[PDB]
């Protein structure tokens, strides 16, 4: 599945 | 996709109590999970963001923890408004998968239901339709189930379904069930039956007429 | 204070477009990473994740809606539309709108993203029916034989109908039932009413304002 837009942030 | 499984699903509960939801996801999803409260007619409000994070405005009896693949909303001393159904939303994968819900009722004791059957009238047979309704009255806890049967022979796929919301001051649960027939197959057969299965009747009990008995 | 509310056609016909507006005040669509999404829920169901739009006008779809969702901005008027592209019965349902944070941003770089992970404020919620059907009456049906018994409001279109017992009078008992949509896009309803085996008169007072449909219907063994 694709990610959230955040789903790499800290 | 995704799949995010809630469990309970149903509880029942008391003033003060505390009482604990999981979600549970099938693929990790962090810590990106939150939790809702649904009043009915209402919209979700937000208790916990971030899996854990408390919501400002949200009281301290709510707590959420968790992470990855677990996760648990904890009530800890249940208040009158805190009757509703709670949901949990994964925010990691596209989509935003959500879960079935989980709904708390108010607990008491166990209550079976006063089963009525009505015939249809013979003023709606003129008109070609004929429904024939049963009555479940004020029950606990809210899961019943209804079997209709004409002649012995199972009912299924022609009857509709209805709850009332648990009452204010008997913290009961009523359902009306309308088996629909045509006035030309309702008057092919004789026996109507309504069994009723519940948790405070021992066994199903069937309440039934005679089209034929007169 | 975040609000937002949702307008447009509480009924709309299969195979036609349905246009929801969500407007809003409280932020601004142009604030980094805001994100405004849609929610809907079916009478007596669960949530359902339809779409999410944000301030860098990327968007997405839930994946089964995907080829009739198209989802808009103007963050200068502040709202936010969704087009549902031929729609059947099944998409009937309350659609609400929400908000959605940024990350924690420290000089508008982002520095935490915790606060992103939850949908912080939503609207009222609209409610949306999908029918092919004509307002019209209700036509009321005994439910003779404690004792019960009741009123059966049958085959009316739209939502709601009023029902009262005795005038007023009667109202310890009494169940009036939510209603059900029926396969022939009617709904039907039923009230009824527990009373001691003994007895006085029992009369519901049924109305349905949009055929302009005020009936009383006396019940008995």
């Amino acid at each position: 599945l694709e990610l959230d837009k955040w789903a790499s942030l800290w | 996709a995704l799949q995010l499984t809630q469990s309970p699903s149903s509880l029942s509960a008391s003033v003060g109590d505390r009482i604990t939801i999981t979600c549970r996801a099938s693929q990790g999803v962090t810590s990106a999970l939150a939790w809702y409260r649904q009043k009915p007619g209402s919209p979700p409000q937000l208790l916990i963001y971030d899996a854990s994070s408390l919501e400002s405005g949200v009281p301290s009896r709510f707590s959420g923890s968790g992470s990855g693949t677990e996760f648990t909303l904890t009530i800890s001393t249940l208040r009158p408004e805190d009757f509703a159904t709670y949901y949990c939303q994964q925010l990691h994968f596209y989509p935003h998968t959500f879960g079935g819900g989980t709904r708390v009722d108010v607990r008491r004791t166990v209550a079976a239901p006063s089963v009525f059957i009505f015939p249809p009238s013979d003023e709606q047979l003129k008109s070609g339709t004929a429904s024939v309704v049963c009555l479940l009255n004020n029950f606990y806890p809210r899961e019943a189930k209804v079997q209709w049967k004409v002649d012995n022979a199972l009912q299924s796929g022609n009857s509709q379904e209805s709850v009332t919301e648990q009452d204010s001051k008997d913290s009961t649960y009523s359902l009306s069930s309308t088996l629909t027939l045509s006035k030309a197959d309702y008057e092919k057969h004789k026996v109507y039956e309504c069994e009723v299965t519940h948790q405070g009747l021992s066994s199903p009990v069937t309440k039934s007429f005679n089209r034929g008995e007169c | 204070r975040i609000t937002l509310k949702e307008s447009g056609p509480p009924l709309v016909k299969p195979t036609q477009t349905l246009t929801l507006t969500c407007s809003f005040s409280g932020f601004s669509l142009s604030d980094f990473g805001v994100g405004v999404g849609w929610i809907r829920q079916p009478p007596g169901k669960a949530l359902e994740w339809l779409a999410i739009i944000y301030s860098d006008d990327d968007k997405r779809y839930s994946p089964s809606l995907n080829t009739r969702l198209t989802i808009t901005k103007d963050t200068s008027k502040n709202q936010v539309v969704l087009v549902m592209t031929r729609v059947s019965p099944v998409d009937t349902a309350t659609y609400f709108c929400a908000h959605r944070r940024g990350p924690t941003t420290l000089f508008g770089v982002p520095i935490a993203r915790g606060p992103v992970n939850a949908m912080d404020v939503w609207g009222q919620g609209i409610t949306v029916t999908i029918s092919s059907t004509s307002t019209k009456g209700p036509s009321v049906f005994p439910l003779a034989p404690t004792a019960a018994l009741g009123c059966l409001v049958k085959d009316y279109f739209p939502e709601p109908v009023t029902v009262s017992w005795n005038s007023g009078a009667l109202t310890s008992g009494v169940h009036t039932f939510p209603a059900v949509l029926q396969s022939s896009g009617l709904y039907s309803l039923s009230s009824v009413v527990t009373v001691p085996s003994s007895s006085q008169t029992y009369t519901c007072n049924v109305n349905h304002k949009p055929s302009n449909t005020k009936v009383d219907k006396r019940v008995e063994p």
